[PDB]
């Protein structure tokens, strides 16, 4: 079966500045027929793929015109002239010239930008969970920059690292950010024990954490 | 325009078959090859093998061979594919595809564990421009999706993945939005869990 290898697996690149996505097949990828049937796709996290490039260079219409692809025999490009937030997500290269189709691993598309500062929100259990013996405290770190981050708990100003969840986004589809979700579970009766609840972040932003709270 | 309905989800237990559908419209079905993908959560694509709907000549990766079958009916414009004696290594997203046009898939959970709808609990404010949130806990399988004011806020939205803790999922979803409009204005969290083909809303009321 013939295989397909992208490169890189991440391409990480400055706004306005034009992007590069190679790929490469095991075996040439001209038909019998004279077509050379490599195609480009685009999934966006959460979405279905979205096909870009067809026959190597033919590009879908409903694609922005800074997209182009080019190559031929196993060797093969997509350009951005320009990326865009938009153009956040997995670069897929496929091939339909030998059966099975094949398609590359992906290549993650990222996007350079200034430095943001998370904004921090805390919230306590929910009235209605409560009631049903469980509780969970939350935490949102939304919109920051860079990726590199991380989150302490605080019960009564002592740590807390069990019954902790964590969740992160990928770069935001409009601003190029990241955000990200803690959430700590607890049962009512350790709940109810104690007064003050202190979600804190760790970002380059800031020289110290990031820190907010509340207490009942 | 074009489009390919599949089902959200399917949960089955091992050993089982099941048959998922793809529903298509907005061109005439028999003029173009209906291919089937598999993904696996967090992995890459899988190329199933596809059925021309004009005569059913039908390709098969032969990683596929009689796990997976092919078949049409022209009377409904839909496209089925038929896997037999399922197993964990069958768990995963299946797209039904046509030229230049994908499906939305269909998560197949193969596990003999019971549907476990969601609890949803929202995330106020204990007091400009404010925050407000949706916790969806304790919810088996795979996936949920999450709206707000049934599509109409979108953004300033952060929906995020979900983690797996005792065998249960949970997510969160949080949308920002202007003080001016809440609680002033109705905010409500929509929750849909096709597996148990259960819905859920949440008005976001002030704490």
């Amino acid at each position: 079966e013939l295989e397909m290898t992208q490169s890189p697996l991440t391409l990480s690149v400055t706004t306005g500045q034009p992007a590069s996505i190679s790929c490469k097949s095991s075996q040439s990828l001209l038909d019998s027929d004279g077509k050379t049937y490599l195609n480009w796709l685009l999934q966006r996290p959460g979405q279905s793929p979205k096909r870009l490039i067809y026959l190597v260079s033919k590009v879908d219409s409903g694609v922005p015109d800074r997209f182009t692809g080019s190559g031929s025999g196993t060797d093969f490009t997509l350009k951005i002239s320009r990326v865009e937030a938009e153009d956040l997500g997995v670069y897929y290269c496929w091939q339909g010239t030998h059966s099975p189709l094949t398609f590359g691993a992906g290549t993650k598309l990222e996007l350079k930008r200034a430095d943001a500062a998370p904004t921090v929100s805390i919230f306590p259990p929910s009235s209605e969970q409560l009631t049903s013996g469980g509780a969970s405290v939350v935490c949102f770190l939304n919109n920051f920059y860079p990726k590199d981050i991380n989150v302490k708990w605080k019960i009564d100003g002592s740590e807390r690292q069990n019954g902790v969840l964590n969740s992160w986004t990928d770069q935001d589809s409009k601003d190029s950010t990241y955000s990200m979700s803690s959430t700590l579970t607890l049962t009512k009766d350790e709940y109810e024990r104690h007064n003050s609840y202190t979600c804190e972040a760790t970002h380059k932003t800031s020289t110290s954490p990031i820190v907010k709270s509340f207490n009942r | 325009q074009v489009q390919l309905l599949e089902s959200g989800a399917e949960l089955v237990k091992p050993g089982a078959p099941v048959r998922l559908s793809c529903k298509a419209s907005g061109y005439t079905f028999t003029n173009y090859w209906m291919n089937w993908v598999k993904q696996r959560p967090g992995r890459g694509l899988e190329w199933i093998g596809r059925i021309d709907p004009s005569d059913s000549e039908t390709h098969y990766n032969q990683n596929f061979k009689d796990k997976a079958t092919l078949t049409v009916d022209k009377s409904s414009s839909t496209a089925y594919i038929q896997l037999s004696s399922l197993t964990s290594e069958d768990s995963a997203v299946y797209y039904c595809a046509r030229s230049g046009y994908w499906g939305q898939g269909t998560t197949l959970t193969v596990s003999s564990a019971k549907t476990t709808p969601p609890s949803v609990y929202p995330l106020a404010p204990g007091s400009s421009m404010v925050t407000l949130g949706c916790l969806v806990k304790g919810y088996f399988p795979e996936p949920v999706t999450v709206t707000w004011n049934s599509g109409s806020l979108s953004s300033g939205v952060h929906t995020f993945p979900a983690v797996l803790q005792s065998d249960l999922y949970t997510l969160s979803s949080s949308v920002t939005v202007p003080s001016s409009t809440w609680p002033s204005e109705t905010v409500t969290c929509n929750v849909a869990h096709p597996a148990s083909s259960t819905k859920v809303d949440k008005k976001i009321v002030p704490r």
